[PDB]
């Protein structure tokens, strides 16, 4: 799995490859693991396809609760609502989350959610089994306040590496942009960023 | 951990006839649930008018068949090209096998031809080496499913005399060559339907006086 | 007992009307990591034969090794070499096999699982399998690892029966080779996209092929793929 | 360490023309030792037939578990209960128990008394149904009748001679299996008249 | 405990039951009843793991009694035995269950008719003309099978119960120290003192 | 397995089954649980059948050559021996083995040695080995004595075989009878259980618990 | 197990084997492995027979109940969440792996559900142990804008597949077509590649072959009057 | 095998040996000699693991049989002991050692003393006036703490030997089938068949 | 650990950090992985230390002993040996040995020789705990033909990476560099590398 969010100028970007393995055996190729909690706040996920699930489902359920009452949530909230489920539920759960979104206060966040359940607020997060190999390369290559294109390139050629190494990655890279503008969905395809 | 055996699949059935004998074993070759060959010969004919089937783990059988097939080669050279007769053959498996007591050949080994006198006759084999002389014996995967119907149709076991009301058993009629391959191939058959591992191919070898002739029936596919 | 590090994935191989053909990728796996991706998997020997090996690599270059030993030592006090005493594939996979059912037996064995192709003296097409086992078997067509699983499905739709080698020719086997390396590269956690391929006609004798690549593959429908069901955005 | 070859035993059911066959071996064992030779392991809730193989001590317990279900049934609805609803009655019954399954095999057998058709069934320990026309095999020696049933069978076959052809498919079988025999019964099933056969056989 | 036997003659049951209580490398006790009166009629004995044999025992005991008194009559050993059987059906998948077997003796009095019921842990029960638990039927049930009767008297039912006890103290390892006799009729219980 | 073998007045008598399994499956119910070692010994068959098979024919050349080396019959001592310490050997490599070494001879007349693959070796008047010992032992114990005739101690054992071979459901198939004498063992033929079970029931009024 | 599942133009088809094993045992030839959730939502079932079956019943019974609440017809993401939350419920342990398809007024839909309670979405899907071979065909022979007769053609084909190449799949295949706008057709045994050849020898025995101990009538009947 | 006693008296030492040989089930045999005569005047009784006894007592009877033609002389009981420590403490550190208890009674013709050794599996040796191996110890030691004098008469150490049977047979759970006696002495070894 | 070996114009540069862990406890903060087995033939060592050691040591005497016969061996040669040994013994090792050496006829060469005792020539080499984290950078930024002064830079790089991420790496950067002009040992402190 190679899952990863970057903040930027303008807002956030979750960037995701889209191979599902059950031991060798690629079960799905065509996999969608950046998904949407609320209009603004999406999340990748890493670890149990069905414990992910089941979290992400649920914090959406808790979303748009908190929606009908108190009106739209902070992304802070929703990687606290993530945490919750993540920490109080250690024992049983197998999830490695990301979670990001943009307000229009506080812009782009990123905020990892690892195994034990702990939160880390970022400017980027990379998790996965793939991300092993891109933490030289996405050390290097991040910088702060970047645009939208070349955040874009930084994913692309990032989750590019993590796929080339990583058979537990692969298929095409999705990606979902979150901005004031509003959301929108990328996909890039084998035959462009191999030869990257 | 390393395991040395694994299981190729594939049954196979010997009868003794009065003047004659068949050596019978589907063609199939399996791993799990993969098919690796729909036709790998499994029944062999060893000369001398013996015909040898050592079957299981596919390796083993094949070293086993291939060091008899040699056992029969020197024994001509060291006895002045004496026949081989096929209890003597038999004394020799037990030696070949029981050679590897504490390491196997992962296999149930069945031989047939005829006997000294000219009669029909099958043994039958254990891994280790304990052997007997049987008139019915199936082996491998579907041994089970077959050797019933066998005690049933060639013993006529628990078949009795009309009228008589169990008090008169079925008597024990001899069986001819056309006859056998009948129960040989409704056997395979029936154990193809019910049995995943057997299929694809049906291989018989007939011995008789006048040597050892091949027949070969389709078995269904999947 | 050992436990296998580098790692080769599936070979692929079937006959036709006038030979055989045979194919297998450049990957060399460490676990998950896709460490090497250079590694030809595919060894000819001589002009009749092609050797192709799955499983441990060190095991398969200590196996290119005997092969490579096999043929010099064949030239020794041997006229008839390059003619009538060269050698064949039946006498190659034999040498192998003897090889691997004596490893396993001393509980040591080369852990991989072997496919040699090749075309005999009288034309006849061989192919057979070998591998850590010992476990021999010949088909029209032959596959290792996930190929078994995927390939071979493939390639008896082409090649069903004994009868059928006759009516398949050398563009159709190929076509339906390289359709299944496709399938592989879309399934297989542990392939790669470039891949070696070889035939061994009577007529043409061995044609090797390097640097080959999947090609026309199908993702543009994954952009209509959203969410695992109740997403719609 | 089994539990479903501890006691041992095995029931085997047939159709025919307008009619039905179920029989079973009578051995009860623990093991080697042999217990019982008179334990019937075929009962009947009006003109249902249920066959049950396996543990015995779950064997006794689901009878008189559908005795107490059939029973109720009858006094609320006004009849008996027929195969094609009492099959569906041992599958919920037996999935209901998932995660504490009872270590059985059973078989049902009978004609509805509506349509005359002949109708027979076999489950698994967790309630999956098997709705064969030809036959079902149950027990220790399935392998065995499985065998027999599959070459001895044909359609079709006149009461009289689906006897022949069930006693002959059990007995063969049981002889093969070490934990089976020692006695057997065969329920020869028409629409409105069941007779019971005790079969004569080897005793060890 | 070890051995329990059990055989049903013309017109009573008759059931032995070992006298031996074993902790470890000692011989606690070697006059030891396994076995317990349900009713007048009706007599268990039983073997098993220590504690819950005579645990279960009581238990039955008590809740035969019971249902006497409330219904003033007596279960027929058919109906206590269907009872007993229940009771072990529902221990085997209980927390802990009773590690207990049992034979049933009773005369019906209805039916005037001996009748022997024998019961595993599992709740496994059989009526018999003769049984036992353990190992004890590996020796005895050969020499049953050769000399069973139905027809058999009070009298030969019990020297038949002697050969199997001799056969027992000939070729089993364990010392049982002998076996208290109990005979069950249409008079009710009594023990046979001189064994 | 059931296999017994007891000395009285008349020789030796020996009483096997027939019967081989794997697990519940009647793998065969034509064994020949009796090795011919020569024609003045036997040797009976219980645990491993290969084990059985292989070493007890291999005894019969080590007392052949015995008797081509020392121009005399080797005792039942010797025979026995010769299995005991072999078997020794191979002590914790996996052997089964649970024989009886029967025969007579002049010096010692009938005699029986139970050999086992733990190195066990004793001379004994009564034995029986087996999953179906147990049931053996009961009808021999209570019937057996040192005056019984060559006819009485023949069926002795086929009744023993039979007693087992119905309750034990390792055992049965058929019983094979041999009677050892000092000019030889002299074969008794076999006794298929199915036929002799009715055949017993009906004339000796036994087995009154089963219907037939 | 082989079941596949087929997007198509205007609906989804799914497909099945007919073979049931316990072990290497065939025990039902002609099994049937296509359920009904509701009229026009059917699924195909692997792993664990009896959880196939009752988890199906179970959620096909409340989608009856929630559409007859709402006066509507049931959707296939309603059969798909319940599905999924009763299976992650019980982590594993109740092992049925489905592809669940269906028509609805939303549109066609087509998922696959795992037995730990993950769920996917896809246009072609194969789960079984005869899944592999299923998808090379599908992998081979699929492409986008099916027709109704193309998409019927690849399922049994891909079905195929595993009947033949896979010692756990045989027999038959069962077709189910789900077109919007129309009634859903089962196709029962839609192909029959594998009828047994008649058998050389009939074995119907002679009257009176078996030995009888005693004959006794069974009183299937009520107590009776008088 | 089970169990094996010795007491050395004034005069001479006695060794008791039970009879029984159980093959897990059953009891094979109920007259089987656990003594092999290694010397005129020396005796040894043994119990272990099935095989390695007999082949050892065997193994050690022909190596002393040997020593006396070669020497022409008999080895005192103190010597054999000794060299059959030897064997035992080089056996336990081999591929597969012998699991034999012994019991080494002799009677020493130069010092006109009677001698009891006790060997165990490991080599463990000791000289004393009664000992045992196994669970025999357990039972009879307190009786022979209590009764044993040194001066002891061959009449009063047999009824001493005699209580300590009767306590084995009462407190342990395994039937040994009762005891062989024998007497080692100046005269040499004989064995007292009723007991 | 962290190692590398990158041919370049001039030859080949071997390079390591210099830690060395028991564990979480640095045994050595100054370890030299970069051993000689002959004038211009180096390796890079990884897995047990002992292990290692014993077979440079064993592979230093064969090279010396064939030098006295044959002359000066091949870099294919010194490979050759070492897996020889990592091969025959891959039930009783864990080595994972870089081969790096100039000839004047070869040129510079890299060998890799991992766990099972395969050998792989290569243009570069990466191994060791701490190469995971650096397979994306490393691919990204390597080229054929560098000069001394880039390579020496791409090693110090990648290094800085690995160390940076890789507890089981650290220390000093240890490098020796292989051309015709001869033998040269360089190193960089902590102070220097971490600001990159
Ligand atoms: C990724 O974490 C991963 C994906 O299959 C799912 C879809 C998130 N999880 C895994 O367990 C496998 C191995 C993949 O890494
Ligand atoms: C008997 O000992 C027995 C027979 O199968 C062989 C043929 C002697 N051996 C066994 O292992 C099983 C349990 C049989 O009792
Ligand atoms: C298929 O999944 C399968 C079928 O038997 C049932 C009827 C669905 N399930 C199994 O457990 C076996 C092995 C078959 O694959
Ligand atoms: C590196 O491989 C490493 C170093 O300690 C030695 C000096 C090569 N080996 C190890 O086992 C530890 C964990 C280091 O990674
Ligand atoms: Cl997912
Ligand atoms: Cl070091
Ligand atoms: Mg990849
Ligand atoms: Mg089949
Ligand atoms: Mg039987
Ligand atoms: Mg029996
Ligand atoms: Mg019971």
């Amino acid at each position: 799995t190679s899952i990863m969010a970057v903040t930027f100028k303008d807002g956030v970007i979750l960037g995701a490859d889209s191979r599902t393995t059950t031991g060798a055996y690629i079960a799905n190729r065509v996999t969608d693991k950046l998904t949407r909690v609320h209009d603004k706040i999406w999340c990748c996920r890493s670890g149990s396809a069905a414990d992910t699930q089941a979290i992400a489902d649920i914090v959406q359920y808790h979303l748009e609760l908190y929606t009908s009452q108190y009106g739209t949530p902070s992304t802070e909230t929703a990687a606290s609502v993530f945490k919750e489920l993540c920490y109080e539920n250690k024992d049983n759960l197998t999830a490695g989350i990301i979670v990001a979104g943009y307000d229009d206060k506080n812009k782009g966040e990123v905020y990892t959610i690892p195994l034990g359940g702990s939160v880390h607020k970022l400017p980027y997060a990379i998790a996965g089994s793939g991300s092993t190999f891109i933490y030289g390369y996405c050390d290097k290559n991040f910088r702060e306040n970047m645009s939208k294109e070349e955040t874009v390139d930084f994913i692309k050629h990032s989750l590019s590496q993590a796929i080339k190494w990583d058979g537990s990655s692969g298929g095409v890279i999705r990606m979902v942009v979150l901005t004031a503008a509003g959301v929108e969905r990328l996909i890039f395809y084998p035959d462009e960023y191999e030869q990257l | 951990q390393f395991n040395p055996y694994g299981d190729n699949g594939g049954t196979i059935l010997g009868i003794a006839g009065e003047d004659f004998a068949v050596l019978a074993g589907d063609t199939r070759n399996i791993t799990d649930y993969s098919i690796n060959s729909r036709y790998e010969p499994k029944v062999f004919d060893c000369g001398d008018n013996i015909v040898m089937s050592a079957n299981g783990f596919a390796a083993d059988g094949d070293a086993l068949v291939k060091r008899f097939k040699n056992s029969v080669k020197w024994y001509h050279f060291d006895h002045n090209d004496k026949k081989l007769s096929i209890n003597s053959a038999a004394r020799n498996i037990q030696h070949l096998l029981y050679g590897k007591r504490f390491f196997p050949y992962y296999v149930h080994t069945i031989i047939a031809g005829l006997d000294e006198d000219g009669k029909g006759a099958v043994y039958s084999f254990d891994p280790v080496g304990s052997y007997e002389r049987e008139q019915c014996r199936a082996g491998g995967a579907a041994a089970s499913l077959i050797m019933p119907f066998l005690d049933n149709q060639v013993n006529f076991k628990n078949q009795y005399e009309p009228g008589t009301n169990g008090k008169v058993k079925k008597p024990l009629k001899y069986l001819s060559v056309e006859e056998v391959i009948k129960l040989v191939r409704d056997s395979f058959t029936s154990a193809t339907e019910r049995h995943i591992q057997v299929g694809d191919g049906l291989e018989i070898l007939i011995v008789t006086k006048d040597g050892v002739r091949k027949e070969f029936y389709e078995l269904k596919r999947d | 007992t050992q436990q296998p590090i580098v790692t080769g994935t599936s070979v692929i191989s079937m006959k036709y009307d006038n030979g055989v053909i045979i194919a297998a990728d450049n990957l060399g796996s460490y676990g998950s990591l896709l460490r090497f991706n250079g590694v030809e998997r595919l060894i000819p020997v001589g002009d009749n034969t092609v050797v192709g090996i799955s499983g441990d690599i060190s095991d398969m270059q200590h196996i290119e090794r005997l092969l490579k030993d096999l043929v010099t030592e064949n030239a020794y006090d041997n006229p008839l070499a390059d003619a009538e005493e060269a050698l064949e594939p039946s006498y190659i996979f034999e040498y192998l096999a003897t090889v691997m059912y004596q490893r396993r037996s001393k509980m040591n064995p080369l852990w991989n699982a072997i496919i040699v192709a090749g075309v005999q003296s009288n034309g006849d097409q061989f192919l057979r399998y070998v591998n850590l086992l010992g476990v021999t078997y010949s088909s029209p067509t032959l596959a290792t690892g996930f190929g078994a699983h995927m390939a071979n499905p493939l390639l008896r739709k082409v090649v069903d029966r004994e009868s059928d080698i006759p009516k398949t020719t050398v563009q159709v086997a190929e076509e339906a080779i390289v359709n299944a390396m496709r399938v592989l590269y879309y399934r297989d956690a542990r392939s790669s996209r470039n891949f070696s391929l070889a035939i061994i006609d009577k007529n043409t004798g061995l044609t090797f092929k390097k640097n080959l690549q999947v090609e026309n593959m199908k993702w543009d429908f994954a952009k209509d793929i959203k969410g695992y069901g109740t997403q719609k955005i | 360490s089994d539990p479903s070859s501890i006691n041992g035993g095995i029931v085997v059911a047939m159709t025919g023309k307008d009619c039905v066959a179920i029989a079973c071996d009578l051995r009860l064992g623990s093991q080697s030792l042999g217990v019982s030779n008179k334990f019937e392991k075929i009962f009947h809730y009006g003109h249902v037939f249920l066959g049950i193989t396996g543990l015995a001590t779950d064997v006794t317990t689901l009878n008189e578990m559908f005795r107490y279900k059939t029973n109720l049934y009858k006094l609320k609805e006004e009849r008996a209960i027929e195969p094609e609803t009492f099959t569906q009655l041992v599958s919920s019954s037996l999935y209901e128990r998932r995660f504490g399954p009872y270590f059985v095999g059973p078989v049902v057998a009978g004609i509805n008394s509506k349509s005359g058709k002949p109708f027979i069934a076999g489950f698994d320990l967790i309630g999956c149904i098997d709705e064969a026309k030809d036959f079902i095999v149950s027990g220790t020696a399935s392998d065995q009748l499985f065998g027999m049933c599959e070459s001895l069978y044909e359609p079709n076959l006149e009461p009289e001679d689906l006897f022949e052809t069930i006693s002959q498919a059990l007995l063969n079988a049981a002889d093969r299996d070490a934990l089976s025999g020692w006695g057997a019964v065969v329920y020869i099933i028409k629409k409105d008249e069941v007779v019971k056969r005790y079969l004569k056989m080897r005793q060890d | 405990m070890d051995i329990i036997l059990g055989i049903r003659v013309q017109d009573s049951v008759i059931l032995a039951s070992s006298k031996a209580v074993t902790r470890g490398i000692s011989v606690l006790k070697d006059s030891d009843d396994k076995t317990r009166q349900l009713s007048p009629h009706t007599l268990m004995s039983f073997a098993g793991e220590a504690g819950d044999t005579v645990q279960f025992a009581e238990y039955i005991q008590a809740n035969i009694q019971l249902y006497s008194i409330r219904e003033d009559y007596e279960l027929s050993p058919q109906a206590v035995s269907s009872f007993v059987r229940q009771e072990l059906a529902k221990s085997i998948r209980s927390r802990r269950p009773y590690q207990v077997n049992v034979l049933i003796g009773g005369y019906d009095k209805k039916k005037n008719k001996p009748e022997l019921y024998q019961i595993d842990y599992l709740g496994t029960k059989v009526e018999l003309p003769y049984g036992a638990h353990g190992y004890s039927g590996f020796y005895t049930f050969s020499l049953l099978d050769h000399h069973y009767r139905p027809d058999m008297t009070t009298e030969e039912g019990l020297d038949l119960l002697k050969l199997c006890v001799q056969e027992l103290e000939k070729r089993m390892p364990m010392d049982f120290k002998g076996v208290i006799v109990k005979i069950v009729d249409k008079d009710g219980i009594r023990q046979v003192d001189d064994f | 397995t059931t296999t017994l073998a007891f000395r009285f007045q008349g020789g030796i008598i020996v009483a096997v089954d027939s019967r081989a399994t794997a697990g519940n499956w009647v793998a065969s119910q034509t064994v020949k649980k009796v090795i011919e070692i020569n024609p003045f010994l036997l040797g009976t068959m219980a645990g491993g059948a290969a084990d059985f098979q292989f070493w007890e024919t291999w005894l019969g050349s080590q007392c052949r050559l015995h008797e081509l080396r020392e121009k005399e019959r080797i005792s039942v001592a010797a025979a026995s021996k010769i299995l005991s310490n072999l078997v020794y050997q191979y002590k914790g490599a996996g052997l089964s083995m649970g024989t009886m070494i029967c025969g007579y001879t002049r010096k010692e007349g009938p005699t029986i040695y139970y050999v086992d693959s733990d190195g066990t070796r004793l001379k004994g008047d009564i034995f029986c080995v087996g999953s179906g010992q147990t049931f053996a032992y009961g009808v021999l114990d209570s019937n057996y004595k040192w005056d019984l005739s060559v006819e009485d101690a023949l069926y002795l054992g086929k009744r023993s075989i039979l007693a087992a071979a119905h309750r034990d459901a390792y055992s049965g198939g058929s019983v094979n009878l041999y009677h050892v004498t000092e000019d030889g063992w002299i074969y008794h033929g076999n006794h298929d259980v199915g036929e002799l079970f009715w055949k017993v029931k009906e004339e000796e009024g036994s087995f009154n618990n089963v219907i037939g | 197990t082989t079941i596949v599942g087929v997007k198509f133009n205007n609906g989804v088809v799914i497909a099945a084997d007919t073979r049931s094993t316990q072990g290497p045992i065939v025990a039902d030839k002609n099994c049937a492995k296509l359920h009904r959730i509701s009229p026009k939502i059917w699924c195909a079932g692997a792993g664990t027979a009896a959880d196939t079956e009752a988890v199906t019943q179970l959620i096909g019974s409340n989608i009856e109940l929630h559409s007859l609440y709402t006066s509507r017809e049931p959707r296939v993401v309603s059969a798909l969440q319940m599905l999924k939350q009763h299976l992650f419920k019980y982590q594993g342990h109740i092992g049925a792996y489905l592809i669940v398809a269906g028509v609805d007024p939303t549109g066609s839909h087509l998922f696959s559900i795992h037995a730990h309670g993950s769920t996917d979405v896809g246009y072609y899907l194969s789960l079984g142990s005869g899944s592999l071979a299923a998808m090379a065909v599908l992998e081979s022979h699929w492409k986008q804008d099916l027709t109704k007769e193309e998409a019927i053609k690849l399922a049994s084909d891909a079905i195929q597949a595993g009947i033949w190449n896979d010692l756990g799949s045989g027999s038959n295949v069962d077709v189910c077509v789900m077109e919007i706008g129309k009634d859903a057709e089962y196709l029962r045994n839609y192909l029959t590649p594998n009828v047994r050849e008649e058998k050389q020898k009939s074995y119907k025995f002679p009257r009176g072959t078996t030995a009888v101990l005693k004959e006794s009538i069974v009183n299937i009947c009520d107590i009776q009057e008088e």
